[PDB]
RNA sequence: AGCAAAAGCA
RNA sequence: UUCU
């Protein structure tokens, strides 16, 4: 309660924390008590120059110029797994056989296709030794066929530590640690190679990779749990919206990724903590549910993960990824810039007319995955909810006009024509269902291609929007410094092809909204 | 009042697929739970499946799990049923139904108001 | 630095929970089907009486059989909301 | 075809479809490295905008420290922390005139908390940086470590347990020359004023990091007092943004554009600004708060006028420890070497990068035992609730009782964001009313940004991600926390899961549809974790068999718990009821007999204590 | 080799 | 270390 005197030491600090023309606390405190407003502020302004002012630069339908994209070499793919070129082997089995252990469900699934040639190279890497992959597909294959001769029922097979699996992971390709007292004698030092990244151009393949996601398929790909029974009216309004939603997204190619980017990450995370030093074989496994009510258990490829001595929040583990596909790498090589291409055989098959007998390829490549780019995959099911929060708010905007319940929007098959496309010579429209897939895919790609650049573009490609929407509605808008906004947008367009695309969508929205 | 019709009935070989259908009128279809009961020749009826007013809470008999799927559509006032890999003894007449409570678990599962015009072999 | 992942990992390992010596004599060592729930590391302090979660569900299908009706009278405020919903 | 979602904005407006833009990919960008190269940048920028001030050496610390307060006036539109002390008090004085007696009442509610608190209300806080070990530790152990030091000496007046008796000890410890952990006077002060830096991770909505700093131990008690005082002061006000939040802020945003929009003399424009202040923390100087704190505490008792006055004295001589350091390398021998932080004061400059030399050069003077020293600014993450009252006082000027001119305004202010609503009878009168605010708000040291701000006629604006069209106030305050399992036990997670969804429905704006679907993803993560799949599901795991034994063993299956066998039975009408009280009577006499057993040997028989080592 | 960016894991 |  009693603090009548502070001290003799910290008192000397307070007299050192005051304005310039003051050298005491007691002599300054009473000056505050003696303060009364004599109109000081109007005096200071009379001395401020006229070079300190905010001039309203009025916005108009000819001011916003298009954003200037990077120019340079075309970009490459940087996804953890393949998206559209994948190819999956299946058993087509109600009460599928293995069904509890991915290994036997994978080996059993491999016996469908037959006619496997010897492995063969197609396109080298251009940076690194290529035959050191060809000696892995043979290595894994012998260790895989070894199981049928063993029939011990193993849960997971720790692979061998051959040189071929020692290099593409880089077990001892690291440098040595030492303090400065022993290193100061060395005369070749350097901080690091921290510099500016390389500017990459915009390529076409990412547009032909997003359309194919907003397209129907045959299966369902998801099965959610249950809830209680609804009696109130506010619940039937939910069950009506959610049921119209789920019956327009389950038949979508983007939900294949949400349940493919979960089984891959969670097994890689559960195994890589229980078996650190030894390698492993992790098969990419995705469990489907088709049209007829008939289960399936597909297989996309194998994974080989190396040493994982993880202790902190952001460690790193690296793996190789073997993926099947037919996409002949001779038309879009810049997309498959980092990928090593093998050849395995020829799928003897006939189309509805004629015959193809097309080949079957493999795409081997190393990778790296921290302990947070895995936990950001297992929660992809949050993406569905983020695509419904948008559709719900768009409905409650009409609610301010009338009842505007969900019934008057989902059917009426062609009544509003939401414009979600730019065909040549026009903007072709589609129903709300084609919208309720396009918001999802844009949301899924925002998790696969997560990066700091996308976080910066959206923060500054939002104000240029609201300034435009105030013009089209004719509210007489204004900005202060435009060219400081563009330069803070173009600073985030470097190399990520996703962000480098949205600056071609935004740049084509102005041209059709009369800028 | 209670009106329930059937469809899709027809002879079929074993190990084959089939899809049934029903229809309703005269009451709030999205406020009551449905079931499917079947009477085999010379045997009393028993329950096959149930379903709620959300389309969420589904159950099945012990002997037909994984081979029967059930799904409703409140908008068109129907109640589909897809049975795949049909067993031999599954040939019998199938009867639609309508629970009284909205939920399914409470009370014992038995038909209360319906007539099974539809059949199958 | 996150507890959720440690709950999925540790449940991959058997016998995640801890209880002192009273659980030892109550239930058997393993179920009829063979799954074990009464491991023992033989510690000096408390003997490390560790049990699998199977003992929980086993306790609810088989075990003591009390007749108390004290618990409905404790959670009274939570019982008052039950009549308003109905 | 070529799909393109952002053509969606031609039919539907922007304020309704704005959720398409929020990419939610702001969490996984983390900081790679140690994080000192940024902390050597915030010290530089703090000294470029306040270079003109006379800098002097301080006593009993041996360090230069800047002081731009009351300095000259600027000429360029660039930022500037050149405040004016005779101007700040003039604003906060008029705040009392428009709001009578707001200060003298607010201090009274704080004058009793100082005597009716406890030291244990301090430890309930974030992570701290204890000054003994020189490492970040939690708030629980840092108090036992420092109090043992105070107990090691003859001073033991902390026995009363009151927080105010912890402050009398540190005040009675700072004067002793040498301390017995050993360490002298000039070496102990430098360790109590520190603010450890660390690169900020998980930045949601920014390209590059921010380099925030965490405080010590002795300081975090004083700032709790002043932060309490600015809370009450900013609670009785009308245009506040920080303390007023949630759904109630949805209402306040529409009242302002109702008052200021009333059209008397209906020949008058009405414009509205959406703003964002740049370098909000690099410019504010605690010497100004010391002018404010001693003005708030006018005619108050002396001892209470002292204690609040102490914290800005410490911030006015603060120091920021540098990060773990740099890591050099050589491609010849292929090694990496970890440099400490202190060696940067002696390392040769030629090894470093070219731009890293530009940082260390200007910071080469400011080095006190491997610790930089600055006092023109404030640190990120520290208290700013008091610095919101400052800019609010500018929103008081504009009631036509302080301009004496036709133009006038009134607005709404969070910390780094605001919004004005100006009114004048022509375009030109508006350009003067705003030119007076950008100017008058510079004398106080609060710059306005000219890139992240636009202007439009009223009826629509942005503020703190509460987007406002003509009457619609759709809010996006905080994102969704994944509705996942926590990891405590069975009965603990299931209670937390079906109450967080409740709170996010009445606090934020979460529709009735996306609350059901969220409850499907939570239970999907709850069953896979604890392996508690219900019986009729034909799954098989290391626990599945015994559950099916109990499934067939019971009559009415709606009574069972979800933790073992039972079904989900919730919806968006009964989330506010725990699981056991919901399906109590529904249970049969057998399950009920074995469920709530007072002889439960595990310990509510599902709640256990897992095995924890904390390695 | 690749992860991935203004500095670190290999 | 099985999310039909």
């Amino acid at each position: 309660e009693e603090r009548f005197e502070i001290t003799g030491t910290m008192r000397r600090l307070a007299d050192q924390s005051l304005p310039p023309n003051f050298s005491c606390l007691e002599n300054f405190r009473a000056y505050v008590d003696g303060f009364e407003p004599n109109g000081y502020i109007e005096g200071k302004l009379s001395q401020m120059s006229k070079e300190v002012n905010a001039k309203i630069e009025p916005f108009l339908k000819t001011t916003p110029r298009p954003i200037r994209l990077p120019d340079g070499p075309p970009c490459f793919q940087r996804s953890k797994f393949l998206l559209m070129d994948a190819l999956k082997l299946s058993i087509e089995d109600p009460s599928h056989e293995g069904e509890g252990i991915p290994l036997y469900d994978a080996i059993k699934c491999m016996r469908t296709f037959f006619g496997w040639k010897e492995p063969y190279i197609v396109k080298p890497h251009e940076k690194g030794i290529n035959p050191n992959y060809l000696l892995s597909w043979k290595q894994v294959l012998a260790e895989l066929q070894d199981i049928e001769n063993e029939e011990k029922i193993p849960r997971t097979k720790n692979m061998k530590k051959t040189s071929q699996l020692k290099w593409a992971l880089g077990e001892n390709m690291a440098p040595e640690k030492v303090d400065f007292d022993n290193c100061r004698d060395v005369s070749d030092l350097k901080q690091y190679d921290s510099d500016e990244p390389e500017l990459r151009s915009l390529s076409s393949w990412i547009q032909n990779e997003f359309n194919k996601a907003c397209e129907l398929t045959d299966s369902t790909w998801i099965e959610l749990d249950e809830i209680g029974e609804d009696v109130a009216p506010i619940e039937y309004i939910a069950s009506m919206r959610r049921n119209y939603f789920t019956a327009e997204v389950s038949h979508c190619r983007a939900t294949e990724y949400i349940m493919k980017g979960v089984y891959i990450n969670t097994a890689l995370l559960n195994a890589s903590c229980a078996a650190m030093d030894d390698f492993q074989l992790i098969p990419m496994i995705s469990k489907c549910r088709t049209k007829e009510g008939r289960r399936k258990t597909n297989l996309y490829g194998f994974i080989i993960k190396g040493r994982s001595h993880l202790r902190n929040d952001t460690d790193v583990v690296n793996f190789v990824s073997m993926e099947f596909s037919l996409t002949d790498p001779r038309l879009e090589p810049h997309k498959w810039e980092k990928y090593c291409v093998l050849e395995i055989g020829d799928m003897l098959l006939r189309s509805a007319i004629g015959q193809m007998s097309r080949p079957m390829f493999l795409y081997v490549r190393t990778n790296g995955t921290s302990k947070i780019k895995m936990k950001w995959g297992m929660e992809m099911r949050r993406c569905l909810l983020q695509s419904l929060q948008q559709i719900e708010s768009m409905i409650e905007a009409e609610s301010s006009v009338k009842e505007k319940d969900m019934t008057k929007e989902f059917f009426e098959n062609k009544s509003e024509t939401w414009p979600i496309g730019e065909s040549p010579k026009g903007v072709e429209d589609g129903s709300i269902g084609k919208v309720c897939r396009t918001l999802l895919a844009k949301s899924v790609f925002n998790s696969l291609y997560a990066s700091p650049q996308l976080e910066g573009f959206s923060a500054e490609s939002r104000k240029l929007l609201l300034v435009v929407q105030a013009l089209r509605d004719n509210l007489e808008p204004g900005t202060f410094d435009l060219e400081g906004l563009y330069e803070a947008i173009e600073e985030c367009l470097i190399n990520d092809p996703w962000v480098l695309l949205n600056a071609s969508w935004f740049n084509s929205f102005l041209t059709h909204a009369l800028r | 009042q209670v009106q329930l019709q059937e469809s899709g009935g027809g002879m079929v070989q074993p190990g084959g697929s089939l899809r049934l259908s029903c229809l309703a009128s005269g009451f709030t279809f999205s406020n009551y739970a449905m079931t499917w009961v079947r009477q085999a020749p010379g045997k009393g009826p028993e329950w096959v499946s149930m379903v709620s007013n959300n389309g969420a809470d589904t159950t099945y008999t012990d002997s037909v799990k994984g081979r029967f799927t059930i799904s409703r559509d409140n908008a068109k006032n129907t109640l589909y049923l897809r049975m795949n890999n049909v067993k031999p003894e599954d040939s019998a007449v199938y009867y639609c139904a309508k629970r009284r409570y909205g939920g399914i678990w409470t009370g014992q599962p038995t038909d209360y108001d319906y007539l099974g015009q539809g059949t199958v072999t | 630095k996150n507890p959720s992942l440690r709950m999925k990992w540790m449940m991959a390992m058997k016998y995640p929970i801890t209880a002192d010596k009273r659980i030892t004599e109550m239930v058997p060592e393993r179920n009829e089907q063979g799954q074990t729930l009464w491991s023992k590391m033989s510690d000096a302090g408390s003997d490390r009486v560790m049990v699998s979660p199977l003992a929980v569900t086993w306790w609810n299908r088989n075990g003591p059989m009390t007749s108390t009706v004290h618990y409905p009278k404790v959670y009274k405020t939570y019982f008052e909301k039950v009549e308003r919903l109905k | 075809m070529d799909v393109n979602p952002t053509l969606l904005f031609l039919k539907v407006p922007a304020q309704n479809a704005i959720s398409t833009t929020f990419p939610y990919t702001g969490d996984p960008p983390y900081s790679h490295g140690t994080g000192t190269g940024y902390t050597m940048d915030t010290v530089n920028r703090t000294h470029q905008y306040s270079e003109k001030g006379k800098w002097t050496t301080n006593t009993e610390t041996g360090a230069p420290q800047l002081n731009p307060i009351d300095g000259p006036l600027p000429e360029d539109n660039e930022p500037s922390g050149y405040a004016q002390t005779d101007c700040v008090l003039e604003a906060m004085a008029f705040l009392e005139e428009s709001h009578p007696g707001i200060f003298e009442n607010s201090c009274l509610e704080t004058m009793e908390v100082v005597q009716q608190t406890r030291v244990d209300r301090l430890t309930q806080g974030r992570q701290t940086y204890d000054w003994t070990l020189n490492r970040n530790q939690p708030a629980a152990t840092a108090l036992a470590n420092t109090i043992e030091v105070f107990r090691s000496n003859g001073l033991t007046a902390n026995e009363s347990g009151r927080l105010i008796d912890f402050l009398k000890d540190v005040m009675e410890s700072m004067d002793k020359e040498e301390m017995e952990i050993r360490v002298n006077k000039r070496s102990y002060l430098i360790r109590a004023l520190t603010l450890n830096t660390m690169t900020k991770d998980a930045e949601r909505g920014k390209l590059k990091r921010r380099a925030i700093a965490t405080p010590g131990m002795q300081i975090r008690g004083f700032v709790y007092f002043v932060e309490t005082l600015a809370r009450s002061i900013c609670e009785k006000l009308e245009q506040s943004g920080l303390p007023v939040g949630g759904n109630e802020k949805k209402a306040k945003l529409a009242n302002v554009v109702r008052k200021m929009m009333t059209n008397s003399q209906d020949t008058e424009l009405s414009f509205t600004i959406t703003g964002d202040n740049t370098k909000w923390n690099e410019n504010q100087n605690p010497r100004m708060f010391l002018a404010m704190i001693t003005y708030i505490t006018k005619n108050q008792p002396e001892w209470f006028r002292n204690v609040l006055s102490i914290a800005p004295i410490m911030f006015s001589n603060k120091m920021a420890r540098l990060g773990k350091g740099y890591m050099f390398e050589s491609k010849s021998m292929k090694l990496r070497t970890q440099i400490p932080a202190e060696m940067l004061a002696s390392i040769d400059l030629k090894y470093f990068n070219e731009s890293t030399r530009k940082k260390i050069e200007k910071i080469r003077p400011l080095l006190i035992d491997g610790t930089a020293s600055l006092s023109p600014g404030m640190m990120m993450g520290m208290f700013n609730m008091l610095s919101t009252v400052l800019g609010v006082s500018i929103l008081n000027l504009g009631q036509k009782r302080y301009t004496k001119t036709t133009y006038w305004w009134d607005g709404l202010q969070s910390s780094d964001d605001f919004a004005l609503i100006v009114n004048a009878p022509n375009h030109e009168g508006i350009q003067a009313g705003v030119d007076r605010f950008y100017r008058t708000c510079k004398l106080v040291g609060i710059n306005m940004s000219k890139k992240k701000s636009y202007i439009n006629r009223t009826g629509t604006f942005e503020f703190t991600s509460f987007f406002y069209r003509y009457g619609f106030v759709a809010n996006f305050s905080m994102e969704l926390p994944s509705f996942g399992v926590s990891g405590i036990n069975e009965s603990a997670d299931m209670s937390i899961g079906v109450t967080v969804i409740k709170n996010n429905m009445i606090n934020n704006d979460l529709g009735p549809a996306t609350a059901q679907m969220a409850l499907q993803l939570f239970i999907k993560d709850y069953r896979y974790t604890y392996r508690c799949h219900r019986g009729d599901t034909q799954i098989q795991t290391r626990r599945s068999f015994e559950l099916k034994k109990l499934w067939e063993q019971t009559r009415s299956k709606a009574g069972l718990l979800v933790s073992d066998g039972g079904p989900n039975l919730y919806n968006i009408r009964n989330l506010h009821i725990p699981e056991v009280c919901l399906k109590w009577e529904l249970m049969d006499e057998d399950y009920q007999g074995r469920l709530c057993n007072p002889l439960n040997p595990f310990v509510t028989t599902h709640s256990w204590i897992p095995k924890r080592n904390r390695s």
